[PDB]
């Protein structure tokens, strides 16, 4: 049990992380990289005269 | 265009030479992957040659410089390293005579044979094996016999016969013959012979290499 | 080869 | 009579079809294999000396039909220099090839050192350099002298006259046939005789007729190399004791003496790339 | 046995909680938003200097430098720009599993299947590269090598733990102890302050240099994972695995937010990256190839065939003009 008491106050830290639901913290991932889509050279094939390639 | 870069082309042409010379080195050198069981004496067969995760053992006989690695001392799972093993020339896999009948050690010596030999990642790779501690197998048979820890068994009660069953047995667990060959020494405290039968076993493989690179096969 | 000759 | 129009289309279907093969070969290589082996150097020599060989083949046609070298001396020399050239080089190619394979069974140890793909490129330019310094002496005499009514594409010698030249094809004979046979028939029964003594090879049911494979590959190709040189050569050395009695019947057989010597070239596509697991990938 | 029973009781809190206060529904949350089209891109560079089976990549902050090691030992800094080549850095242990590049581009590191994570230093005066220090301490076989900063640096070593060195001591001042299982994957956030492990307990932890205790930990695979990569914004993770499923995991909301995963595919995943937004995720499959997963929708938006054998690792630069895709046929390309 010198391994599984450390795996109860691992849990017991763990459990109090406050939440928030994923409405509110998956569509500011949307917002992120919809406020994001110029800075991307894959979305939208940049041409060679800024393209170092 | 290309003013100063040209410096930059001859350096990079310089190590890239390097870096062909270096594998043309390390191409005519040929590695032996080298397993075995806990407590078996794999340690006796990097003895008998001349000579931390892996250590090597870099050694020659006849101008065919051997690479031998007993990886063993390392605990980990050997799923997600063992793919760094393809490509190996031949395997080493030593199996003790000595761990023959302790917690029944041959049959886990079996079920890691049985995980290297089917393993697919050596599908093709030959699977040398040195069956050690024969010049002790030999009087452990005479007074308690392989009829104990073998029940399908009868028969040979001496070294004789007894030692060719666990040999067959061994053999016998390749669920593809055609591709590879098992080879099987009994190597011996005297005798230093073993480098030679490695010497033909990896010879027997480069002639198999070579008919895969020049097309015959 | 043959041919000229 | 009407066959002097008819034996140029099953003459130039050598041509046609060494051509297709060859280019297929040199295709696959340049664009599938990358020439990263040894092997396929050997395979793109072989393909290049043969393709380039057997697009000479039509200008050979014209020779029986036109009776003339219609090509004025603007081509004769530098056709006869690029047949005598490319012939040396397909021979010799196929030598390399027997020697680097012996080496890679018979003598396996050293073949890890010798057989890198650095040293055949090495050899190949060596035996295309000395396929040159014996095509060179064929090239520089390579004259244009005119017939009755003609234009002719032949080699006359330096002094002594009939004799000099006389030297050329015994040289051509006893370092193009005799030699050739005599490395690819023992440096490839030595290797049979080495393999059937392989562990790998020698008992298994499959694995042995894996090994009986290899060993009609082998006689394939010893066997398609005597047939196809056999004729161009005792022919042309019997054209030289006796002046043979100009019977019509002959001259279509000497077109097809020529055509079975071509055969060589024409056929190492289907004798090596196809018969090969490198077609496969 | 009751301390068991407390253990399984605050793992069916931490399950409980996130069945009872989240609502995830991203299925719903992507009505709104358009896909990408088709992705078009080609390798525009094949850097072809090695010999042998390659095992990573990573790239520098200025994007035209990269470096690849492979099991012929010698890991060669790569050009981006000009296909040529800058170091070919000669080594011992040659079973090489992992390299990185630190941001300030002086040092490289090594590491691989003997315990020693070498890095070493570069812009040094009087000669070459030469091996700074020789760090060990482990027990198994570094897996993945990240650098913090030109002092400090973590790694993933397959003796179950992490560890969080100083170069100028070679002592680990900080272990990270989580695991029941070896680790295999390493990825750090745009702060460098918390990074992620993935392990083959199934489970991807998030720990913090600050103390060394996991905040957070992510269950949710059936096998062995074998890629993480965090999300430019430093609040998501991409965790690719042996389960044909590169599943994206949140950090706000803490559990499993999306998952990736296509109908004929059995095979498993190398290397895990994003892009500089982050719309598109760069799997790397073994079918031989790699794919472009777009990483809002779940919904595949390319194929990056181009290799013969699978892929190991795959970099994307800063300024996000590339990818680098490394496979085992020794020829690791650069796509755009």
């Amino acid at each position: 049990i010198a391994q599984a008491r450390k795996l109860v106050e691992q849990l017991k830290m763990e459990a109090n992380i406050d939440r928030i639901k994923v409405s509110k913290a998956a569509a500011d991932l949307m917002a992120y990289c919809e406020a994001h889509a110029k800075e991307d050279p894959l979305l939208t094939p940049v041409p060679a005269s800024e393209n170092p390639f | 265009l290309s003013a100063e870069d040209k410096a930059a082309v001859e350096r990079s042409k310089m190590i890239d030479r390097n870096l062909r010379e270096d594998g043309e080195k390390a191409a005519r050198e040929v590695k032996l992957l080298l397993l075995g069981a806990g407590e078996s004496g794999k340690s006796t067969i990097v003895k008998q040659m001349k000579i931390t995760g892996i250590v090597e053992t870099h050694f020659t006989f006849k101008d065919l410089h051997f690479k031998m690695f007993d990886v063993g001392g390392q605990r980990s799972e050997r799923k997600k390293w063992i793919h760094c093993f393809e490509g190996v020339t031949a395997i080493i896999f030593c199996v003790a005579l000595s761990d023959y009948d302790l917690v029944n050690r041959m049959h886990e010596s079996m079920k890691l044979f049985d995980s290297i030999c089917n393993n697919k990642w050596f599908t093709d790779t030959s699977i040398i094996l040195f069956l050690n501690k024969k010049d002790l197998f030999e009087e452990k048979i005479k007074k308690s016999p392989l009829t104990i820890c073998y029940p399908e068994y009868a028969g040979s009660n001496t070294y004789e016969e007894a030692a060719a069953y666990i040999q067959c047995q061994f053999e016998d667990l390749n669920k593809r013959k055609d591709t590879k060959e098992i080879y099987t020494h009994f190597t011996c405290a005297t005798d230093t012979k073993n480098v030679q039968f490695v010497f033909d076993a990896v010879t027997d493989v480069i002639i198999k290499n070579n008919l895969k690179d020049c097309g015959l096969f | 080869y043959x041919g000229f000759x | 009579m009407v066959t002097a129009i008819t034996i140029m289309a099953l003459y130039s279907i050598v041509c046609v079809v060494g051509l297709f093969g060859n280019f297929l070969v040199m295709y696959v290589i340049v664009r599938y294999t990358k020439m990263k082996t040894a092997t396929n150097i050997y395979i793109f020599n072989l393909a290049l000396a043969d393709a380039l060989a057997t697009s000479t083949l039509p200008f050979q046609s014209v020779n029986y039909l036109m009776g003339t070298w219609p090509f004025g001396n603007i081509l004769c020399k530098i056709v006869i220099s690029i047949d005598y050239y490319n012939m040396f080089t397909s021979i010799f190619t196929l030598c390399t090839m027997s020697v680097d394979r012996y080496i890679a069974v018979c003598h396996p140890v050293k073949a890890l050192d010798f057989r890198t793909p650095r040293n055949a490129k090495i050899v190949n330019v060596c035996n295309w350099i000395l396929s040159s310094a014996i095509g060179l002496p064929v090239m520089f005499m390579a004259t244009t002298k005119y017939r009755q009514g003609s234009i002719d594409c032949t080699l006359t010698f330096s002094h002594p006259t009939w004799y000099w030249e006389n030297l050329l094809k015994i040289c051509v004979f006893i370092f193009a046939f005799i030699m050739p046979v005599l490395i690819i028939t023992v440096c490839y029964g030595l290797m049979i005789l080495r393999l059937k003594s392989v562990r790998m090879l020698s008992g298994s049911k499959e694995k042995d007729r894996n090994l009986r494979r290899i060993t009609r590959m082998v006689l394939v190709v010893v066997a398609v190399f005597i047939v196809c040189w056999t004729p161009i050569h005792i022919y042309v050395i019997i054209k030289a004791l006796i002046t043979i009695p100009e019977t019509t019947f002959q001259t279509v057989s000497w077109h097809f003496c020529i055509a079975l010597g071509y055969t060589n070239s024409c056929l190492n596509p289907v004798l090596y790339a196809f018969l090969d697991e490198n077609f496969k990938r | 046995d009751q301390l068991r029973q407390e253990a399984e009781q605050l793992k069916n809190q931490i399950r409980d909680a996130r069945k009872a206060c989240a609502d995830a529904t991203l299925s719903q949350i992507t009505n709104n938003i358009d896909p990408v089209g088709r992705i078009q891109m080609r390798t525009r560079r094949t850097l072809r200097g090695h010999l042998a089976k390659i095992y990573a990549m990573h790239w520098g902050t200025d994007s035209r430098l990269l470096v690849s090691a492979s099991q012929d030992g010698k890991l060669i800094i790569w050009d981006s720009y000009t296909t040529n080549k800058v170091h070919a850095i000669p080594l011992r242990s040659s079973w090489v599993m992992t390299c990185a590049y630190a941001p300030s581009g002086n040092y490289v590191a090594c590491g691989g299947l003997d315990n020693i994570c070498s890095i070493y230093n570069l812009k040094t005066r009087e000669g070459n590269v030469r091996v700074s220090r020789e760090l060990a301490g482990h027990t198994g076989y570094l897996s993945c090598c990240r650098f913090l900063d030109d002092n400090q640096i973590v790694t993933s070593s397959g003796d179950t733990t992490c560890a969080l060195w100083d170069i100028e001591t070679g002592q680990q001042t900080t272990t990270f102890t989580g695991h029941t299982g070896d680790v295999m994957s390493l990825s750090l956030a745009p702060d460098t302050r918390l990074f992620v492990s993935g392990a083959c307990d199934a489970s991807a932890k998030l720990w913090d240099v600050r103390e060394g205790m996991c905040r957070q930990t992510f269950t949710g695979h059936e096998s062995d994972i074998n890629a993480i990569c965090f999300f430019p914004n430093g609040n998501a993770f991409a965790t690719g695995s042996d389960d044909a499923t590169c599943r994206l995991f949140d950090l706000r909301a803490d559990q499993e937010l999306m998952t990736y995963s296509h109908d004929n595919i059995i095979c498993g995943i190398t290397s895990v990256s994003f892009s500089k937004s982050g719309r598109l995720l760069l799997a790397g499959y073994d079918d031989f190839n790699c794919n472009v997963w777009d990483a809002l929708k779940a919904d595949r938006a390319g194929v990056l065939a181009g290799h013969d054998n699978r892929v190991s690792c795959l970099g994307v630069t800063d300024d996000g003009m590339a990818v680098a895709t490394g496979s085992w046929d020794s020829f690791l390309k650069i796509w755009n």
